[PDB]
């Protein structure tokens, strides 16, 4: 649309302030696509994924690598 | 052709007219320029001290380097939290890099940078008219939650961006007085512990040399009549008017001016819609407004009576 | 002319052939420190910004929306346009139908 | 707006330092003969009275002139372009002429 | 009338029958957060004061 | 002076939320059909548009 | 008790919060009577004026308090490779609503 | 040495006393000679003034 707006794959044009803002506003998540690396109050998985701090040692696998339930990081 | 290594680049002492003691002195922090052309009120200040780098020149955030007052001069190292910025009240700091800093300030008539709560304890103030500028056709103290979202240009908080460059030159002689000693009717020069010094001296004739110990020179009496300055100072220094130019003033380097003025989208207030009333050949607009708001009318004909 | 619009001029922003005629006077230094005492005229760009009046976006007759970069005036009416149209023969129908 | 940058001054003590011309915008160069400059460290060189200082002052563009700048243009006779929505029968034609 | 003295009216200060014609326009929320964008005429009491 | 209190907004998603008249002083009510509110914690309801 | 200014700020300083909130409010220097003054004199006419009572036991009206609605944290959701899961914090119960298919 | 203002305050920061005193005094920014300045320049005319 306008040069001050970002167009997603759904044909909906959102504001440029909503691009890389940490929240998904388009139905395909294209506003959060690419962007830059976000610094992670949040647990960091071994492959770089960021999860909430209450997800660590919750008894369920949340990382793609499964780093949350690893015995090296989570101590019994 | 621009480098950002900063190992080959050093701070310096500057002369700004209003020190901490309300008289012009030499300070390790000296404001050369203030740029205030950002729509969000953030200003960019050039300071003779380097920010974000340690004594050795390695990029170390939250640490700044500066020239010292001692005559065996070196480049001392201190914490960034001691740097305070104020125009009329305290300024919030947004970014720092070598010679440059970006800060959000209230309106005022002068801009000062100080090193508070330290061994130095120095301040430098310059005259700069900072006014509360706004975007659009309606004034606002703060941007609204919801508005029109018009284009406006602000300084980028990231230090990776560049808005031009500053030229960097090799430094000239400094000629410290403590490298002289006038005992009886003869003059001596004492270099520091190990460092070589260069003297050029005109007791009766111009004779120059490089020494590393206390040496006699001719038979002249007064210590005014010659000097001594250390050589091998090949660290690039900004071409500030407070420094003597070297014999070779070729531009040895260029360094970026950070915090580029980039276009973003920022909200501006939408005023109350005026309650228009109509008569035979005109309209009255009621125009409720709190802050000043621009009303512009023009006729759609040959003679556009623009008000 | 110093103090007016067009103190500094160049063909482009990156051009190395820049001209300027501000009123720079270099005073004689009279202090202990090394110092370059200079006096200069106020920037005429700033003076023109202070006294710019109003843009053509608010003054242009016939309601001409002035738009910038491929500079033009859009959506305004001051006269009449003669139009000669060549209608295709397939659009017409015979008078019987 | 211009930057009016002042280069680091050059002193020659017991010497003469006349300066040549330069291509910089508004190059003002002036020679002073009775200077005894100081820094943090005392007098700058040896020679008592007959000195010289080279005050230099030229003009360059401000760092923020990529955005905040004005372009001066000479315009001429202006061509006009019209988009037409013309309908005939049951056929609609949009065309820019 | 909005903006003039007498925007809000009641028989008493503790009365529950309060009538007003302050010109409130409720704008469309165009931001991320939950918001009620409203614009209004000034108080006629303050304008009269 | 009037207080011009704005109540907490009501949102209904994949539904219609027309409002009735009220006896409050200068009661202005308006319905918006394209919202997606955000509190501290993300989106506030499931229905996309 | 505040000086005149253009805005009002309430802040939490030197803590884990460290957060300020500022609202535009034009605070004028209010004077009583037919002379203007920065400070009340030691001696004057002693005329009637209305001031805010410092004791919190007094009341000048009431504010209405309602039950809170849903708040809908996004940290209660996990997005898998092709499905979603809903997990509560600790042993609390969470009401979920989904209308993706029904 | 004070900035311009409309009152003068002497206070005892912290301590047992911890008290202040403010009086009404119109402190204005004064300038020597016949041209306005916030701060004295590095180089000027060096005229007589009483401090
Ligand atoms: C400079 O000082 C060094 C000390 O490392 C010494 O070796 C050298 O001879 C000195 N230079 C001259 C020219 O004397
Ligand atoms: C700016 O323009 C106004 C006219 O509105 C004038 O009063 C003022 O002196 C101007 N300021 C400068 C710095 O020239
Ligand atoms: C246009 O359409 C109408 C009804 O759709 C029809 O009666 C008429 O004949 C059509 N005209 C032409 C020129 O095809
Ligand atoms: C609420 O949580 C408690 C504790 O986990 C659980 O026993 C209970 O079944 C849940 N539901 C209700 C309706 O109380
Ligand atoms: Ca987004
Ligand atoms: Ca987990």
């Amino acid at each position: 649309c306008e040069p001050s707006q970002f167009q997603c794959t759904n044909g909906r044009c959102i504001t440029l302030l909503w691009k890389c803002d940490g929240d998904e506003d388009c139905v395909d998540g294209s506003d959060e696509k690419n962007c830059v690396k976000k610094t992670c109050s949040d647990f960091v998985c071994n492959n770089g994924q960021c999860v909430p701090s209450r997800w660590k040692c919750d008894g369920d696998p949340d990382c793609e690598d499964g780093s949350d339930e690893s015995p090296e990081q989570c101590h019994m | 052709s621009i480098t950002d290594d900063f190992t080959l680049t050093s701070p310096y002492l500057g002369f700004c007219p209003y020190c901490r003691h309300s008289a012009p002195c030499f300070s390790p922090i000296k404001i050369e320029n203030v740029w205030d052309e950002s729509d969000d009120g953030s200003i960019r200040i050039q300071v003779s001290a380097q920010f974000g780098y340690n004594q050795a020149g390695t990029a170390d955030v939250t640490k700044f380097r500066y020239m010292s007052y001692d005559h065996d001069h070196d480049i001392k190292e201190d914490s960034m939290e001691k740097i305070a910025i104020s125009t009329s009240g305290p300024c919030r700091r947004l970014g720092h890099k070598g010679y440059f800093l970006l800060a959000q300030c209230p309106p005022g008539d002068s801009v000062t940078v100080s090193i508070t709560s330290g061994a130095s304890e120095n301040s430098c103030t310059v005259e700069k008219k900072i006014r509360r500028k706004f975007v659009g056709r309606e004034e606002y103290l703060f941007p609204p939650v919801q508005g029109k979202l018009v284009k406006c240009h602000v300084y980028d908080r990231l230090k990776e961006t560049s808005a031009g460059y500053i030229t960097m030159h090799r430094p000239g002689p400094h000629a410290y007085k403590s490298y002289l000693k006038e005992a009886s009717g003869e003059v001596y020069i004492k270099p520091p512990s190990g460092k070589n010094v260069t003297y050029e001296c005109k007791c009766g004739d111009y004779s120059t040399g490089i020494v590393s110990t206390q040496t006699k020179m001719n038979g002249c009496t007064k210590a005014r009549q010659c000097i001594a300055y250390k050589l091998d100072q090949t660290k690039w220094v900004f071409n500030s008017p407070d420094l003597i130019r070297h014999t070779d003033h070729s531009v040895q380097g260029k360094l970026h001016i950070p915090f580029r003025l980039t276009p973003t989208v920022c909200p501006v207030p939408l005023a109350h819609t005026p309650t228009v009333t109509k008569w035979f050949k005109g309209i009255t607009l009621h125009l409720t407004a709190t802050r000043p708001t621009l009303l512009t009318t023009r006729k759609l004909g040959l003679r556009a009576d623009a008000t | 002319k110093p103090g007016a619009f067009g103190d500094i001029q160049a063909s482009s922003l990156d051009a190395t052939d820049i001209v300027a005629r501000t009123d720079i006077r270099l005073l004689k230094p009279s202090v202990k420190n090394i110092h370059v005492p200079y006096t200069q005229a106020v920037s005429g760009y700033e003076m023109w910004k202070n006294n710019s009046g109003r843009p053509l976006q608010e003054t242009a007759p016939f309601g001409c929306k002035i738009e910038v970069e491929p500079l033009r005036a859009s959506n305004c009416a001051y006269g009449h346009i003669p139009i000669s149209i060549d209608i295709p023969d397939a659009a017409f129908v015979r008078s019987s139908e | 707006k211009f930057h009016t940058v002042i280069p680091s001054p050059q002193v020659k003590c017991c010497g003469s330092l006349e300066c040549k011309a330069s291509s910089k915008a508004d190059y003002t160069c002036r020679v002073f003969g009775g200077v005894y400059p100081f820094m943090w460290g005392g007098a700058q060189c040896f020679c008592d009275s007959e000195n010289t200082q080279l005050s230099e002052a030229y003009v360059e563009f401000a760092p923020d002139c990529t955005i905040d700048h004005a372009v001066a243009l000479k315009v001429h006779t202006a061509a006009l372009k019209v988009g037409l929505r013309i309908v005939y029968g049951n056929t609609t034609a949009h065309l820019d002429t």
